[PDB]
């Protein structure tokens, strides 16, 4: 239970339950973009 | 470039403790949680859940204290009662 | 309730509730069925 | 431009003109657009002594003809759009030759998967193609926007221009040229700003949220927002069920510039818009006539019993009521409306009431016309939780501080409302339709607004007998239970009778059972012509019958039945014009004021 | 479903049904309650489940919990010659409950 | 780099259309002499303060030149676009030639002008000093005197200037004869790309600004030069040049400070308004959308809410774009600079006589029976009952209004009520009236009338301030508020009504409100009995539901109800079937008079202030007396209604004048109470068919 939660364990795996109030909207992420440089003209690209 | 470049989907969910069984004299605790990819979509406002997450934490624009953070869950896997109502 | 009534008083008959509110006209299917239950009470004759 | 065009580039011309080469219909469909200007043009130009550069393309044209020119418009629009619009815009350039901007290309048809409401409009396939369906939500006030600009340098006379480029002109992410408004010349000297040969186009945005019946019901809406260039720019409205198709931008760089989470500012470049119908919109159905279905009212339209089977046509679902039915077509017909000069607009809709024993089909029949009729909205009226079906509340957060919206009679300004279970809806209303009944036109004066705006439409009312249930040896007048005023105000009361009987209610088994084990579409491209084309003016042969019978009534029903007034004078007008409309006739005949007649005597005695 | 000021928090506030659901709810003046306030009462009692349908959540809320009840009769005189259906406002079936 | 601001070139050429210009103002005379220099001498007599250009005489004037084989290099077409231009540089040419000044300059006159003529002259003693001392350094007028001009630093003429300029368009009729300028566009016609035109828009102005002072130019005080520094101010908004700029500070050590002046800084009158769309011209389905209109200068107070005008003017962007966020670059807000107006309903207030307006005057006269002309005339889409609309002529003319000269008023107003049963039509004749007067409103039932007859408050948009927003009662004044379904008011609207029939003002004190406010509205009334027709069993106190305390501020109330008869209904039955088979009205030896002209008519009438013979005096107190004791004694049984009071007797007496103003006479008669009296009964023996 949330009751519980602690600063002890943080950022290791927690298993916890309860109800979904609200879901807000489908916002948008990368994972490739491609970059040109605009005076170098000159191209790369990150992934994430 | 956006034109060559691909993009995910992601969504922010808060979950609060069951009101069936809270402290009688105060509101719930909720924490703000996130999911990403197929994940998305999956629930439903008003089911009920377990998750399994990495309990995390995030620096907040306040306006809390002298020097503080804000906890979420990443979300990394989910699952329900069979279906709620 | 009167404001209630009205429209299942439609809906168990023409199995659509239309709504004319300014903000949205909505026509929408309520493809119901109903098992109801209900009193005698007040069957004395009387009108007023 | 002023880059070398690659093949990449070049192939998607030359490809896209073998396509048109193939399907005449483009090439002279856009010949058909500068024929048009060019007479308008003289028409200005050569007796005083524009349509808007877009083309809707089927996407079915290109299916079988290129396949993978398919996939890159679907996946790749940002590659194959923009050399397809310089084609065309040098197809132009080949049609004309005349002495002497941009051409532009729109879509038609089925995408597949990529066809989806915006409840899964999601990050993937953000650069495709895509089309939505929902409800125009709100709209932004229409803003001029700057592209050319333009100076004047008094030192020499000269002029200068400036040129602008932003993120909404092409899909492909053009290097940003934020250039600085010019104040001062290049040699130093003042400016002044010719406005108005500078240039100038409107943008607007409009959001979009999902369709309310398809929903997944109980969930909230989830909208996108739509750009929209010059010319769609006048095609939408709130509330309106519509169509857009374009592409999916995921423009600006928000976090991973600047500084610091809310991701890529997310929208739809709007290519194409459609307005569409369904189920209480404020827009007709408006089928489209060919040559040929013209000819087929025109074989109908002089055959002496058309009214008689159209009448019947309408209602197969229901056993009789002819004699009413004839009037609910009467209504889709409507009269002249006639506007005077110097002087006050004259009622032309016809509104009805439809009263009896609750076993009849008061309820059921206007669901056929909510279903067929060109325009048409239903309330329940008690439930009309706003203000009414008419006016609305009036309040702003947005930069504007104030804004209005539209009840649904307001909303049918033209055509029909179903109203239903009339005798429920309280006083607030009746009163207000009492001002609108036979003068089309509505008032408010909220703390802001104090103006009047126009509710030119027709009603159908039904309702039931108070005590439950009616029979004429009841006295017939309390049965009504409505101010006398309001059985004015409606013009034709018919009142529907079941104390059962065997012989009637015989042949009705027989019917149920077939109707459980002409036609609709025409009548609507009927309805439509008669009532576009045709406004029939009065004819001595008819005028003096309207007072023959009116002038008898008022004797007769006086001491009889009814209550008769001079508003029920211009009711046999209407119907005789409504009449003449099934006639599709130039001008009233006798005939039709005998038709006024037998209606009335049924809907009376 | 309703406010909560800090940061705007939206949370639900379940009633005392919700808040009792194994154990008991202990309610003063039961007559004095409005349309709303007897429903819900009603709607528990009934079976032991109160819906929620509001602020775009959809949920059946377990109050499976007991009941102690205190009422005044009408005009707090017992007037023991009449039934207590007669004596107090509230009605046969939820009296029955 | 000239690659960027690249040159282009247009065919305009303004840099000898100025030279069209200075010969237009001078060598016009198709209608003192040439009259642009007449009309600047009276600026040199500064007599007047505003210049008017209207395009009718510059077609007129190329015409005299195309006919002589002189090229017109026309001006029309250019002007109808930017106009921004021409409007600040059209104006430069009258600086550089109109008259001398004749009437000198004196104390009783606007301080502005004193201030201007200083500057004006100390720009001559700079040229007059510089010069000799050139000259006087040790050595031709064209040589010279471009030296002193350069080696100086002057006020510019557009800080000395005396005058606005204004300019309206050429009517239709301008454009047809001789053979596009000027289409009165709807507010959603306009389409955006207008931009830079001189446009013609019409729509009610709803909501209006108070004028204020915007400044267009700052001036500021310099102590360590002695020279001012002028800003021009051109946004919204301006940052103060304190750091002064001064030709004398520049090359010099210390950079000393300024003052603003508060005065020398040129302003100019600032008003804004809302038109919103006419309604008729709105599309299908669709909502009358708003427009913004800035207004500078002397035309200031030509706007007013509540009326419906063509404005004419210049259609230009504004900086503006929402958000930063909501936006796609360079957007601009976009607003309207007045420069003429005419409204379709006028204002009585100005009536002068003139060559055109007397004649309309005199040839409605000289047919006689002008009185039942005029009513006939009034509504003649409805069949007869002329005693109705025989009254709202005068419910229109009104009366006299008296002032007590010892601190009392007395209402010089006409409140009417048109109860009857359904059928004889009713809100044709009260929208009729709403048409036929300016400032005439419409009203209701239901709904907003608790403020739509009160002042709302409102935070002003514009500005940061508080101000009242009159409902229909104070959005007509001095003209008729129109109220129908009327019984179904309630009593907030009632008692607000009340009070406003028995006197010119109503009075709030609730919230931040308290104050007192006047109406001066006439109120026509149109009401239903309890059963939308009357019932004969009923006395008229039974059948009207209205208390007889309201009843009695009606100083007339009409019985106007139907009765089915076998000739009446037939004449009524043509009438209606001939104004339906076509628009026109009855082939009678009559005509229906314009309503503009009637317009005219009683805003002739509404000028006399007629006084009572002691023939009729004596005799209107005797009729009284009849009238009263009659009213008491005998009518308070059966068919008879309320009672005889002051009242009625002070509506005979407005009545009577109303008659001697449709007379144009400043007497009144025996023989126009005789009249009165008739329509004060006859209203309801009606009630006895
Ligand atoms: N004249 C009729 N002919 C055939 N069916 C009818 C008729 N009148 C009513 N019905 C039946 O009534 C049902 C529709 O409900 P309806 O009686 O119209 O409700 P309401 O009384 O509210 O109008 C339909 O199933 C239809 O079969
Ligand atoms: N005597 C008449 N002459 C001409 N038209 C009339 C006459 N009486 C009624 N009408 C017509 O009837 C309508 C009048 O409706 P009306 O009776 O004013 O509604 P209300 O019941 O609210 O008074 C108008 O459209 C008018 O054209
Ligand atoms: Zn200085």
């Amino acid at each position: 239970p949330l009751r519980d939660l602690d600063s002890e364990h943080v950022s290791k795996i927690v298993r916890l339950s309860g109800i979904i109030i609200s879901t807000s909207v489908l916002s948008s992420r990368a994972t490739y973009l491609s970059i040109m440089c605009r005076n170098c003209r000159h191209t790369t690209s990150i992934t994430i | 470039i956006h034109e060559s470049s691909k993009f995910i989907d992601q969504q922010f969910l808060k979950l609060q403790e069951i009101p069936e069984l809270v402290p009688v004299g105060e509101m719930p605790r909720n924490l703000t949680m996130t999911c990403d990819r197929y994940l998305t979509n999956k629930v439903i406002p008003g089911t009920r859940v377990t998750i399994v997450g990495i309990y995390s934490i995030y620096n907040s624009k306040n306006g809390s204290g002298v020097a503080i953070r804000t906890p979420y869950i990443k979300i990394l896997g989910i699952q329900s009662d069979v279906e709620t109502s | 309730r009167d404001e209630d009534r009205v429209a299942i008083h439609e809906a168990m008959e023409q199995q659509t509730i239309s709504i004319a509110k300014a903000g949205i006209t909505t026509v929408l299917n309520s493809r119901t069925s109903v098992l109801a239950a209900a009193n005698p009470i007040y069957g004395r004759y009387d009108d007023l | 431009t002023f880059f070398a065009p690659d093949a990449v580039f070049g192939d998607r011309v030359r490809r896209f003109q073998e396509f048109l080469d193939t399907f005449t219909s483009y090439r002279d469909s856009v010949r058909s657009i500068q024929v048009y200007n060019s007479n308008n043009a003289a028409n200005y130009n050569d007796d005083q002594d524009i349509l808007p550069h877009r083309i809707i393309i089927s996407l079915d044209d290109l299916r079988e003809f290129d396949r993978s020119f398919w996939s890159g418009i679907l996946v790749e629009p940002a590659y194959f759009i923009p050399p397809a619009e310089k084609a065309l815009t040098d197809l132009a350039d080949s049609m004309d030759d005349v002495p002497h901007h941009p051409w532009k290309l729109s879509f038609k048809g089925s995408f597949g998967a990529h066809a989806l409401s915006p409840r899964t409009l999601t990050a993937q396939h953000l650069n495709k193609l895509v089309s939505v369906e929902g409800i125009v939500t709100k709209t932004s006030l229409v803003r001029p926007k700057l592209i050319r600009s333009v100076h004047y340098a008094a030192k020499t006379g000269r002029f200068h221009y400036r040129d602008y480029t932003d993120a909404t002109t092409t899909l492909t992410t053009r290097i940003p040229t934020p250039a600085i408004y010019p104040t001062e010349d290049t040699e130093g000297n003042k400016l002044t700003t010719e406005y108005g040969y500078s240039t100038f186009i409107d943008h607007q945005r409009i959001t979009v949220q999902e369709m309310p019946e398809m929903a997944p019901a109980g969930q909230l809406p989830r909208s996108i927002d739509v750009i929209l260039d010059d010319d769609l720019v006048d095609k939408t409205k709130p509330g309106d069920r519509v169509n857009v198709v374009g592409v999916f931008k995921s423009l600006g760089a928000g976090g991973m510039n600047q500084s610091n989470l809310i991701g890529f500012k997310t929208l739809i470049l709007g290519n194409t818009v459609y307005p569409l119908h369904a189920r209480s919109t404020g827009v007709a159905a408006r089928q489209m006539l060919t040559d040929f279905d013209i000819r087929n009212i025109n074989k109908l339209s002089k055959k002496k019993d058309i009214f008689d089977i159209l009448s019947q046509s309408l209602a197969p679902s229901i056993y009789g009521h002819d004699h009413i039915k004839k009037a609910i077509l009467l209504m889709l017909m409507g009269g002249v409306e006639k506007n005077l000069e110097n002087g006050s607009h004259l009622r032309g809709d016809i509104n009805i009431l439809m009263v009896g024993d609750p076993s009849t089909a008061k309820s059921q029949l206007l669901r056929f016309v909510l279903n067929t009729a060109s325009l048409a909205i239903a309330t329940t009226g008690r439930g009309s939780s706003g203000v009414g079906l008419t006016a609305a509340v009036t309040t702003d957060r947005e930069t504007g501080e104030r804004r209005l919206e539209a009840g649904a009679m307001v909303l049918a300004d033209r055509g029909v409302v179903c109203i239903d279970e009339f005798d429920k809806m309280t006083d607030v209303d009746r009163v207000a339709i009492h001002e609108v009944m036979e003068q089309q036109t509505v008032t408010i004066a909220k703390a802001g607004i104090h103006t009047t705006l126009n509710a030119r439409c027709s009603v159908i009312a039904a309702a039931n007998p108070v005590f439950g249930q009616y029979d004429v040896n009841r006295d017939p007048h309390q049965n009504i239970a409505l101010p006398d005023s309001l059985l004015s105000r409606f013009d034709l009361l018919f009142v529907v009778t079941d104390d059962i009987n065997e012989i009637r209610d015989r042949s009705i088994s027989e019917h149920v059972l077939r109707t459980h084990r002409v036609t609709i579409p025409f009548l609507r491209k009927y309805v439509q012509y008669a009532k576009e084309r045709v406004i029939p003016q009065l004819t001595q042969e008819a005028i003096n019958v309207i007072v023959k019978n009116y002038t008898d009534l008022r004797n007769d029903d006086n001491t009889k039945k009814s209550p008769i007034t001079a508003r029920t004078l211009e009711t046999l007008i209407r119907l005789a014009t409504a009449h003449a409309k099934v006639r599709l006739s130039k001008t009233v005949n006798k005939v039709d004021a005998k038709v006024a007649a037998n209606l009335l005597r049924f809907a009376l005695l | 479903v309703r406010k909560d000021p800090i940061t705007k928090e939206w949370t639900l506030e379940g009633g005392a049904l919700v808040l009792a659901d194994k154990g008991v709810c202990l309610i003063d003046e039961f007559d004095k309650m409005n349309d709303q306030d007897r429903t819900s009462i009603h709607e528990a009692m009934e079976q032991q489940s109160i819906s929620i349908s509001k602020a775009g959540i959809v949920t059946t809320l377990q109050a499976r919990c007991s009941i102690i009840a205190a009422a005044n009769p009408n005009g707090g005189r017992y007037n023991s010659t009449l039934p207590l259906a007669q004596n107090v406002s509230l009605t046969e079936p939820i009296l029955s409950r | 780099m000239s690659a960027a601001l690249p040159s282009i070139q247009l065919p305009v050429d303004y840099n000898n259309l100025f030279n069209e210009i200075t010969d237009f103002l001078v060598t016009f005379k198709q209608d003192k002499g040439p009259k642009y220099m007449a009309m600047l001498q009276k600026v040199a007599n500064r007599e007047l303060n505003s210049v008017i250009i209207d395009l009718d005489d510059i077609l007129q004037y190329q015409n005299e030149k195309f006919l002589q084989g002189t090229q017109a290099d026309d001006l029309v077409s250019a002007i109808q676009q930017n106009a921004n231009h021409f409007t600040e540089l059209f104006c430069r040419a009258i600086d550089n030639n109109m008259p001398l000044p004749t009437k000198e300059i004196d104390y009783k006159d606007d301080v502005l002008d004193v201030i201007l003529n200083q500057r004006r002259l100390r720009n001559e003693r700079m040229l007059s000093d510089r010069t000799n001392e050139i000259r006087s350094e040790n050595l031709m007028n064209d040589a010279l005197r471009e030296v002193v001009e350069d080696e100086t630093e002057l006020f510019p003429p557009n800080l000395t200037r005396r005058y606005f300029l204004y300019f309206k368009p050429l009517s239709q009729n301008c454009a047809r004869r001789y053979r596009i300028s000027s289409k009165p566009l709807s507010v959603r016609q306009i389409k955006g790309d207008f931009l830079g035109q001189l446009i013609t828009v019409r729509g009610i102005i709803t909501r209006v600004s108070d004028v204020k002072p915007a400044v267009e130019v700052i001036a500021y005080t310099c102590d360590q030069c002695g020279y001012e520094v002028f800003q021009e101010v051109n946004s919204r908004t301006f940052t103060p040049l304190s750091e002064c700029t001064s030709e004398e500070c520049s090359q010099n050590q210390t950079k000393g400070q300024l003052f603003m002046s508060t005065r020398a800084s040129k302003f100019s009158a600032f008003q804004e308004c809302k038109i919103q769309e006419l309604s008729q011209q709105v599309p299908v389905g669709h909502i009358p959308r708003s427009l913004n209109i800035h207004v500078n200068g002397t035309l200031v107070r030509s706007l007013s809410p509540g009326d419906i005008v063509d404005v004419t003017g210049i259609f230009l962007p504004a900086p503006y774009t929402g958000f930063k966020a909501l936006k796609a670059g360079l957007l601009t807000e976009t607003y309207l600079e007045a420069q003429f107006v005419r409204q379709h309903k006028k204002k009585f207030a100005s009536f002068s006589l003139t060559s055109d307006v007397e004649e309309r005057v005199m040839e409605l006269i000289t047919s006689g029976d002008v009185y039942n002309r005029l009513a006939k005339s009034i509504a003649p889409e409805i069949y007869g009952n002329l005693d109705v609309k025989k009254a709202l002529l005068l419910l229109l003319v009104g009366g006299v209004d008296k002032r007590v000269g010892d601190g009392m008023k007395i209402r010089g107003d006409i409140n009417v009520c048109l109860m009857g049963d359904p059928g004889v039509a009713k809100s044709q004749l009260l929208k009729a009236i709403c048409k036929i007067s300016p400032r005439g409103v419409y009203t209701t039932g239901k709904g907003s009338s608790g403020v739509g007859l009160t002042a709302a408050v409102m935070k002003d948009p514009v500005t940061d301030e508080m101000i009242l927003e009159g409902g229909a009662l104070v959005l007509a004044d001095n003209g008729i508020c129109c109220i129908d379904e009327f019984d179904k008011m309630d009593e907030s609207d009632r008692t607000a009504i009340h009070e406003v029939m028995e006197q010119q003002t109503i009075s709030i004190s609730k919230a931040g409100i308290n104050t007192t406010l006047n109406a001066r509205t006439s109120i026509l009334a149109a009401a239903n009995p309890l059963y939308g027709r009357y019932n004969p069993r009923l006395s008229p106190l039974d059948n009207i539901n209205l208390p007889a305390a309201l009843l009695s501020r009606f100083d007339i109330l009409f019985l106007m109800l139907d009765i089915p008869s076998r000739d009446d209904d037939e004449k009524l039955a043509e009438h209606v079937t001939y104004v339906h088979m076509h628009n026109k009205q009855p082939d009678l030896d009559f005509t229906p008079v314009e309503p503009s002209k009637m317009r005219e008519y009683i805003a002739y009438a509404k000028t006399k202030r007629p006084v009572m013979s002691e023939a009729v005096n004596d005799y209107v107190v005797q009729a009284y007396i009849r009238l009263r004791q009659d009213s008491k004694r005998e009518m308070d049984s059966k068919f008879s209604f309320g009672q005889a009071t002051p009242r009625t007797l002070l509506g005979i007496i407005r009545l009577s004048q109303a008659l001697a103003k449709l007379r144009l006479a400043d007497m009144v008669d025996i023989d126009d109470v005789e009249e009165a009296l008739r329509l004060v009964r006859v209203s309801k023996e009606s009630l006895y068919q």
